[PDB]
């Protein structure tokens, strides 16, 4: 499923003209400030839910579990600990 | 020793230049103009080429049909071509048909109708030319090469112009173009073959005396190009042959390095598998390419303009899995113009060029073309003795110094057409412009 240069396995290409300029002719950091602010904001905004939802859920689960565990091993939690074991 | 080129002027500033050959019976007279597509802007791009069509479409006297008949009756033919910086209109005839041909040329240049009906008719003919150049691969490659090397500059434009302009060119803008550009101080009347100079000067006084002079007459061959390292890829898997051009910014006609660039070009030279002698050529690249079947052909070029040029090579190959080797070996041969060339290659190339520059001129049309080109680019015909001296002045140090500032580690303009999957990206091509071992 992969060939090599000259016979890579692409379907025949026709009709596309590609253009580019030399690395010495270009400004490598052209539009960097716009990218760093607006492009990163767009990309992050669109992925935020997929990170926030599972992270927030599992952090809440952990927080509840760790606080209960801590409470069961205090004096106040003696009775509830006795039942839990 | 060839006969001397005679040169005279008229009062308007039209140059007449002639070289007689009493051994031939035909003559080429014509008008070389220091003007071409590069004189258009973006709005009227295509005008100069449009005019070339209309020049043969009828004048104030002779109609289209009468024009056809008049030339048929002369016996010879008329021909024209428009380039970026030069336009030519010439007539090949019999010895004694020269006054007829001068009269017809003077007529089609000064007194052409440019009738709205004819503009409208050619507007379709030229539109069809846009879809049929597509077949002339060498031309496709070189027009993309100019377009990218001189990106958004006048030398980068095509001669045909965009489709949009073809539909909007008016007789007004045609007339304006030829009034601004076809002036006497930009024109040379040239005769080669069976022509008398004194006869030709009289014919010039008779037909081209009422030509406008420009307000500010600069010398012939007077022009700022900013080369762009860049690439155009026109991949087409269905073509069997890849066509690739690689060029750097080269030298103008009047550069001090003009001969050094020609010698460097001759060290790489040309190759064509179809010619029998090509397998035995002395050029290193020739030997590599022929032994390994890397290419069907390659042709080194050094194209000059008034203020810039392009120096490079044009390759054709069916070996689609070894395009990388072909490009690699070609650019490593260019590296050697900087690192390795000695008196061995330089003196061999000089020998070959001393003859080559004279051999090229083997007929009246070639002679006329040489007088016209040199007069419109340099302002004078350079004698073979001067040419022999300028070539002799080229040393190996000159070639090395030129290559080190023009080729070594420089940006290239690169165009590939056809099955070019194996042509690597710009960086890997441009990395072969230097050698890490040096």
């Amino acid at each position: 499923y992969m060939g090599w240069w000259g016979h890579m396995g692409s379907p025949p290409q026709k009709g596309i003209a590609g253009y580019t300029i030399s690395p010495f002719a270009a400004r490598p950091f052209a539009g960097v400030v716009h990218a760093a602010i607006f492009n990163t904001f767009r990309r992050t905004k669109n992925q935020a839910l997929f990170v926030i939802l599972p992270v927030s859920f599992f952090y809440y689960v952990w927080t509840q579990a760790s606080e209960k565990n801590e409470w069961l091993y205090t004096k106040a939690g003696r009775h509830e600990l006795a039942k839990a074991l | 020793v060839s006969p001397k080129t005679r040169t005279s002027n008229l009062k308007n500033g039209l140059t007449i230049a002639s070289e007689s050959n009493p051994l031939v019976q035909t003559a080429t007279v014509g008008v070389w103009i220091d003007a071409g597509s590069r004189n258009e802007n973006a709005y009227n791009n295509g005008t100069a080429h449009f005019f070339e069509h209309l020049a043969f479409k009828g004048t104030d006297k002779r109609s289209q049909h009468q024009l056809e008949l008049d030339i048929e009756n002369m016996g010879g033919h008329l021909n024209a071509y428009t380039s970026r910086e030069s336009t030519v209109y010439y007539a090949k005839s019999f010895k004694d048909d020269v006054p007829k041909s001068v009269e017809i040329l003077a007529d089609i240049l000064q007194h052409s109708k440019l009738a709205e009906s004819a503009i409208d008719r050619e507007r379709e003919v030229i539109t069809r030319e846009l879809e049929e150049v597509n077949k002339q691969y060498e031309e496709v490659v070189f027009d993309h090469l100019h377009a990218t090397a001189f990106m958004n500059q006048p030398l980068g434009r095509t001669i045909l112009g965009p489709r949009e302009n073809i539909q909007t060119i008016t007789n007004t803008e045609l007339r304006k173009f030829i009034t601004e550009n076809y002036t006497a101080d930009r024109m040379v009347l040239v005769g080669a073959g069976a022509v008398d100079h004194d006869a030709l000067v009289e014919l010039a006084e008779k037909y081209f005396s009422h030509l406008p002079s420009s307000q500010s007459p600069v010398p012939l061959g007077t022009p700022i190009p900013n080369f762009v390292g860049s690439e155009v890829r026109l991949r087409d898997d269905t073509m069997p042959v890849a066509h690739i051009a690689i060029a750097v910014e080269g030298v103008s006609w009047t550069s001090e390095d003009y001969y050094t660039a020609l010698v460097a070009q001759a060290i790489i030279g040309n190759y064509d598998r179809a010619v029998g002698t090509s397998r035995h050529q002395g050029s290193r690249l020739s030997n590599i390419v022929s032994e390994n079947n890397l290419a069907n052909s390659f042709q080194s070029f050094s194209t000059s303009y008034s203020d810039t040029g392009l120096w490079g090579i044009y390759l054709t190959s069916e070996n689609t899995t070894q395009i990388d080797d072909l490009v690699h070996f070609t650019l490593k041969e260019w590296n050697r113009l900087s690192t390795s060339v000695s008196n061995l290659q330089v003196e061999r190339a000089k020998s070959q060029l001393k003859a080559g520059l004279l051999l090229s001129l083997d007929g009246t049309t070639y002679v006329a073309e040489d007088i016209g080109r040199q007069l419109t680019t340099l302002g004078r015909r350079v004698t073979p003795a001067e040419v022999e001296a300028k070539l002799e002045a080229v040393t190996e140090h000159d070639v090395r110094a030129w290559a080190q500032k023009t080729l070594y580690d420089k940006d290239i303009a690169l165009v590939g057409l056809g099955p070019i999957e194996g042509l690597y990206d710009y960086n890997r091509i441009r990395n072969d412009m230097s050698m890490m071992r040096w």
